[PDB]
């Protein structure tokens, strides 16, 4: 049996965080997405030569169900904490998401990555150095991605898988 | 084939091509009509009022989802333009009977369906309604008269704005004694019935205008999605209230009674097909403050543990069992709304607004159809109500619950977690004892009704 990694996407609503996982799963030259099917959140991949399956939980749209976060988060082995580089509040919200992940998993060392997502051509308000400094204070990687070009998407997810393997 | 006017005098005469309209491989399952994948607004409005056949499903879909690609004011202009058909004898007599009358009749069906099922466009723009009444006034004809009257009757109406249910169950609290109402004093069956009635009405009040365009996630969500948000906030409130009841019951025996009673409320929610209610309870149980209470869940009877595991299992593997179970039941039910929200958002964000064919932009209608399929499913569960009697005092008690008080989210959830660590310290701290807070008996009356129906 190939290893399966249960990944969870956490982050502010209203800033197109759903682009990260959509772009991972949908083939680099196909744009016809259906969230209703199983292949929409599962993907067999090869990372450092070892084949695995990535099962990704992204509850984009259910932010108001704030009391369901713990339930949703406990399903994950690894977390992608996502913010939009044009929205400072989504960047400031990361501290509490991480605190909540740590509380849910009952551990100070949970495999995690900080993802800065460029969702559109609106002005950047979060400088890469700020997010680079935040990620270093937590002891985690920082990956910056683009929703337009798919740049950084694989790297964000593969960096997480490596964090679970090296845990 | 019919001779139609020039595109210079009538835009909708332009013929179909790979540059202005495309279709899916399949046909409407019950109607044998082709499925439009994409097209220009002109071609979409042509097919919305097509002369060859009536296309009710496409009208339904279009009127639910058009605002993402066309403004209400622009749609009215385009349908008035469609109705004003110029002529291009036997050729004219056939044209008037096989093109003008059907098209004009289909335009009026659009108008009728618009004022009937999406009147909010008219409530939100009084000039849109001024123009609709003006257009409908200019319509003359014997064939038209009947439909022109119907529309006018809908507009004015819109401008004006079973058998015996089961007996209400009582436990320690008696009728009218609202001051004694609490989790353990009210009958667990009645808590579940009254919460199911609130949650059902909250579910039924959500309209597609609050969902199309993912408007509940945007800056104006409070303006555009007020019923959805009230519904989610009730759910959140009840989850938090359940957690509060648990962790504020410091005595282990009393806390076991509290958790056990909530599992009974869950059992009744399962009986009633209130999946929102089910997941409110499951969410509370899997919360950080409740999940860690090992000494409490140890003393819970095996039958209640099993009830709780089956409920928890509905959410596993991306709601696989929940999705199967909802499909297997018939109304009345209270679906969990969160899945629909995620599916609409991802459908809208994960697909392009426009498709390009030979360098020409075509509106992606198939994206809109997929969203209208989710809104149709939401609506299929909103038609049937529950045959349960409202108890106005129990109802008012659940509507007025406010576990958070004036505290902010972080403040309150940390208070719940610190309460959890107090009542059941983290190992190797020994388990302390705490005094009882309930002066009434902890024994449940059970989930089977007290008297016969
Ligand atoms: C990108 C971004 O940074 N902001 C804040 C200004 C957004 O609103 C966000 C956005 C929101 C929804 C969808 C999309 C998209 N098209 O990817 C972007």
């Amino acid at each position: 049996h190939m290893t399966e990694y249960k990944l969870v996407v956490v982050g502010a609503g209203g800033v197109g965080k759903s682009a990260l996982t959509i772009q991972l799963i949908q083939n680099h030259f196909v744009d016809e997405y259906d969230p209703t099917i199983e292949d929409s959140y599962r993907k067999q991949v090869v990372i450092d030569g070892e084949t695995c399956l990535l099962d990704i939980l992204d509850t984009a749209g259910q932010e108001e169900y704030s009391a369901m976060r713990d339930q949703y988060m406990r399903t994950g082995e690894g977390f992608l904490c996502v913010f939009a580089i044009n929205n400072t509040k989504s960047f400031e919200d990361i501290h509490q998401y991480r605190e909540q992940i740590k509380r849910v998993k009952d551990s100070d060392d949970v495999p995690m990555v900080l993802v800065g997502n460029k969702c559109d051509l609106a002005a950047r308000t979060v400088e890469s150095r700020q997010a680079q400094d935040l990620a270093r204070s937590y002891g985690i990687p920082y990956i910056e991605t683009s929703a337009k070009t798919r740049q950084g998407v694989e790297d964000a997810f593969y960096t997480l898988v490596r964090e679970i393997r090296q845990h | 084939q019919m001779r139609l006017p020039s595109a210079d005098v009538y835009r909708f005469a332009e013929p179909d091509s790979e540059e202005n309209i495309i279709f899916e491989e399949n046909m409407q399952p019950k109607a044998g009509i082709p499925i439009i994948k994409a097209g220009t607004v002109i071609k979409l409005i042509e097919r919305l009022t097509y002369h060859m056949y009536a296309d009710p499903n496409f009208v339904r879909t279009f009127l639910t989802t058009y605002r993402s690609f066309c403004k209400p004011q622009e749609l009215l202009s385009l349908i008035i333009e469609r109705f004003e058909i110029p002529e291009p004898s036997a050729e004219l007599k056939r044209f008037r009977k096989e093109y003008i009358q059907p098209v004009q009749l289909r335009v009026l069906n659009v108008c009728r369906h618009w004022v009937e099922h999406h009147f909010y466009d008219f409530e939100r723009d009084a000039y849109l309604l001024q123009r609709m009444e003006e257009f409908i006034g200019t319509v003359r004809g014997k064939a038209m008269k009947k439909w022109v009257e119907s529309i006018t009757k809908i507009i004015q109406r819109k401008k004006i704005a079973q058998s015996s249910p089961p007996t209400v169950e009582w436990h320690i609290s008696r009728p009218g004694h609202i001051e004694t109402f609490d989790l353990l004093t009210l009958h667990p069956i009645e808590i579940a019935r009254q919460l199911t009635l609130l949650e059902s009405d909250l579910y039924r009040a959500v309209q597609p205008s609050e969902l199309v365009g993912s408007v509940w996630t945007k800056e104006d969500k409070e303006i555009n999605s007020p019923n959805l948000l009230k519904m989610i906030r009730h759910t959140t409130n009840l989850t938090l209230w359940f957690e509060k009841c648990i962790v504020e019951t410091e005595n282990l025996e009393e806390r076991v009674a509290v958790v056990s009673r909530i599992i009974e409320i869950l059992q009744v929610f399962q009986e009633l097909n209130n999946f929102n209610g089910v997941l409110e309870v499951v969410s509370a149980m899997n919360s950080s403050p409740v999940y860690r209470l090992d000494h409490t869940f140890e003393q819970i009877p095996s039958r209640q543990k099993k009830i709780l595991e089956e409920a928890h299992e509905l959410s596993e593997d991306h709601y696989k069992k929940y999705l199967a179970k909802l499909r297997s039941i018939n109304p009345p039910c209270v679906p969990f709304f969160g899945i629909y929200l995620t599916n609409i958002l991802k459908t809208e964000e994960g697909n392009p607004e426009v498709l390009k064919r030979h360098g020409k932009e075509l509106i992606n209608f198939s994206k809109r159809r997929k969203v209208a399929e989710i809104t149709g499913e939401i609506q299929q569960y909103q038609n049937q109500p529950y045959c349960l009697r409202v108890e106005s005092d129990i109802k008012r008690f659940f509507e007025n619950l406010n576990p958070m008080g004036n505290s902010m989210e972080k403040e309150f959830t940390d208070y719940l977690f610190n309460k959890s660590l107090e009542i059941e310290p983290r190992n190797p701290k020994p388990l302390p004892r705490f005094p009882k807070k309930y002066s009434y008996p902890l024994k449940s009356p059970g989930v089977r009704p007290s008297n016969p129906r």
